[PDB]
C-alpha cells in the first residue's frame, strides 16, 4: 504494497490505481510462480494432517459414544456439521500457524467458534450443548485442555474460552524436497543443491 | 468427485498447472478491468456510512480498522443474498465476537443499532450483446 | 456387447484412447460454448425459488447447501422426464434419506410442501438449418 | 477451483467465467493426461473387485436359498434388481474409499438403501422387506454386521441403520506399475525408475 | 493472507521484483505528473497560515521547522478523513508530544488555540472519462 503515507479515503483513486497496476501484475505473476510452488509445496501438507487428524479422532469419539448404547440417529455428524467443526480447527490452524500467543489463539477459536455454531446449527436436530461437548473432547484428545464454555442465552449459540490454549502439534518445515530421480541420476551432493 | 485424496496428488496438480494457470491470469486481467470498479461502489458505500458515524462518535485512528472488520464482514454476509432472518442472528453473534477482541459493548449496542444502512455491493458489469 | 470384461481390458482401452479423446475434447469446448447456458437457466430457476425462502425461513449459512442437494436431486429427477406419479414417492424418500442426514423435520413438511415450484430446466441450442 | 470469497448468486457471471475459461481448459486437459492415467490404472481395480465379489457372494446366497427347496421363479434377481443392489454396493465403495468414520458410511449408504429400494422395486414382484433381507446376508457374508432395518412404512421403502458400518476390504494403492517387457529390456533399476 | 512470514521469504520477494517494480515505477511517473500538485496545494495552504503566525509572534528561524512538524502532523490528521471529536484528544497529545521536545507553553497554547484554520488538502485530479 500500500501507500503508507496516509489514508485518503477516495474510491476513484483506488480503481484508477488498480487500472493503472494491472500492465504489471501480468507479469509480477509470472516471476513470482518459482517461490510460489516450493512455499505451496511445504504449506499445504500442515491443512491435509489437520484434516486427516480431526477425521481420525472424531471417528474415535464418536465410536466411543456409540459403544456406550447410542443410536447412530442420535448423532448424525454427515457432511455440513463435519464442516463446521473443520471450520474452528483450520482456524485453529492459522492461528497457531502466526506466531500468537496461547489465549490470543484461545480466544480468536472462541469466536470462530461463535460464528460457526450460530449459522449453521439452526434447523438440524443438534443443541449447540453437545456440539461444543465435542469439541471439547477433540480437544482432549488432542492437546488435553478443554478450553471453552458455551451458552445458548439468545437465539444464537456463544462460545467463551475458560483457559489458554496451546498451538497445533505441527511444524511446516522450510525444506526444498528433491526427487529421487533427481538423486539417483546425479553424479555429486553439489549438483542436487547447484 | 470424492474428497479422500492423498497429500501428493493435489501437490502434483497444483504444480504441473502452472503454465496454464498463469496463461489463464494472463486473460483474467482483460476481465479484472471492468470488474474492478466493486472496489470502488464497496468503499463508496461504506465510507459514506461509516466516516461520519465513527468521525463524530469519538473513536480514534487505529481502531476504526476494527469496526471496519465488523462493518465489512456485515457487508459480506449482505451480498451473499441473505437478509433479515438471518442478521437477526449474526448481529449477536458478531456482537460476541468483537467484544471478546476487546471493544466496549457502550461502543457495540449503538453500533448494532446503527448498521442496518449498509446493504448490498457487489453488480455485474458484462453484457452479452449477441450483435 | 456383454458386460464381464476382465480388468486389463478396460485399463488398455483407456490408456490407448488418449489421443483420440483430448482431440474429441478440443472440438467438445466448441460444442460447450452455446450449450453451457443451461448452467445459467439452472441457477436462474432455482435461486429465484429458494433465496426467499431460506432466506426468510431462517436457515443459516451452511446448511443452505445441504437443502441445495435436496432440491437439486428434485430437479434432476423433474428434468430427466419424470412426472407427479413417480414424484409422489420420491418425495417422502428424499425426506426420510435427508432427514437421516441429521436435518429437522418441523423444516422437512414445510420445504416438501414448498417443492413443487420446481420444474425442468435444460433445453437444446443447437438447431440443424440445412440451408 | 471456485472464487472462493464469496457467493454471489449472478447466473450470467457464471456462463459468463465459463466462456473466459474455455480457451484454457482444452490445454488443461491435455496436460492433466500424465497423471489422469496412472490414477485411473491404479482406481479401477477397486470397482471391478468389488463388481466381481458382489456377483459371487449373491451367487452363493441365492443357490443357498435354492438349496432349502425354493422354486427360480420366486427369486428372478436378474438385469435391474441386481443393478440396484449394485448402485448401494458401489456407493459403499465410495463412502468407504474416503476416510470416513463408520456410522457415517452406515448412514449414507442407509441413504442410497433408500433411494434405489424406493426406484426400482415398485411394479416387479420383490417385496422390500426380501430385498432388505438379502442385503443384510450379503453383509453378513462380507462383514458380518447385518446393520439395516427397513420397514414398508409408506408407499416407499425406507432403510435406517442399526449399527455401524466397517469400510471395505480393499485397499486403492499407489502404484506406478510398469510392463514386463520394460523390466527386462532395461539394463539398471534405475533405468526402470529415471 | 497470514502474518507470520519467515525473513527469507520478504527478502526473496523483495530481490526477485526488482524488474517489475521499476518497470512500474516507470508508468508512476507518468501518473505522478498530474497528481504532483498535491504538494502545491499543501504548501500554500499551510505556509498561507502558518508565515503570519510564526512571522509575527517573533519565533525563530530554524526553531519553524519544529513548529511545522506539529502543524504537519495536523494536517495529516485532518485530510486523512477525522473531524473534530478525535482533534479535540489529539489536540492535547500534540501538545505534550512537543512539549516534551523542549519548546515553551506559553508558546503552545495559543499554538494550539490557532491551529484550527488548517484543513484538509489532498483531492483527485484523474477523471475517468470513457468518451
Amino acid at each position: 504494497m500500500a501507500r503508507k503515507r496516509t489514508s485518503k479515503n477516495d474510491p476513484l483513486r483506488m480503481y484508477l490505481n488498480y487500472v493503472r497496476k494491472l500492465q504489471t501484475m501480468g507479469d509480477a505473476y509470472d516471476e513470482s510462480a518459482k517461490y510460489r510452488i516450493a512455499n505451496f509445496e511445504n504449506g499445504f501438507k500442515s491443512l491435509h494432517m489437520v484434516e486427516n487428524e480431526f477425521k481420525q479422532y472424531l471417528a474415535n469419539v464418536i465410536d466411543e459414544a456409540i459403544k456406550s448404547g447410542a443410536s447412530p440417529q442420535d448423532l448424525p455428524y454427515v457432511n455440513e456439521i463435519k464442516l463446521a467443526l473443520m471450520k474452528i480447527f483450520t482456524s485453529w490452524l492459522k492461528y497457531s500457524n502466526e506466531k500468537l500467543g496461547a489465549n490470543e489463539i484461545a480466544i480468536n477459536v472462541a469466536g470462530t467458534a461463535t460464528m460457526t455454531l450460530t449459522e449453521n446449527l439452526y434447523g438440524t436436530r443438534v443443541s449447540c450443548e453437545e456440539a461444543v461437548s465435542l469439541i471439547n473432547s477433540i480437544f482432549a484428545v488432542w492437546v488435553g485442555v478443554e478450553p471453552f464454555e458455551a451458552e445458548e442465552r439468545e437465539g444464537a449459540c456463544l462460545v467463551t474460552p475458560r483457559s489458554p490454549l496451546p498451538p497445533v502439534p505441527i511444524s511446516s518445515p522450510t525444506g526444498f524436497s528433491a526427487p529421487i530421480q533427481e538423486v539417483l541420476q546425479a553424479k555429486s551432493p553439489e549438483e542436487i543443491i547447484g | 468427485r470424492r474428497t479422500g485424496i492423498t497429500t501428493e496428488d493435489a501437490i502434483t496438480k497444483y504444480s504441473v498447472k502452472a503454465k496454464t494457470e498463469q496463461t489463464a491470469y494472463k486473460n483474467a486481467t482483460k476481465d479484472m478491468v471492468v470488474q474492478a470498479q466493486n472496489i470502488m461502489n464497496f468503499y463508496s458505500v461504506v465510507n459514506q456510512a461509516l466516516i461520519p458515524w465513527l468521525n463524530a462518535h469519538g473513536v480514534g485512528g487505529n481502531l476504526r480498522i476494527l469496526y471496519r472488520q465488523l462493518a465489512n464482514e456485515y457487508v459480506k454476509v449482505l451480498n451473499t443474498k441473505q437478509s433479515g432472518e438471518v442478521i437477526k442472528r449474526l448481529k449477536i453473534a458478531l456482537r460476541h465476537k468483537y467484544w471478546l477482541r476487546g471493544l466496549d459493548e457502550a461502543m457495540l449496542d449503538e453500533f448494532m443499532d446503527y448498521i442496518d444502512s449498509l446493504k448490498s455491493t457487489t453488480t455485474n458489469y458484462i453484457i452479452f450483446n449477441m450483435q
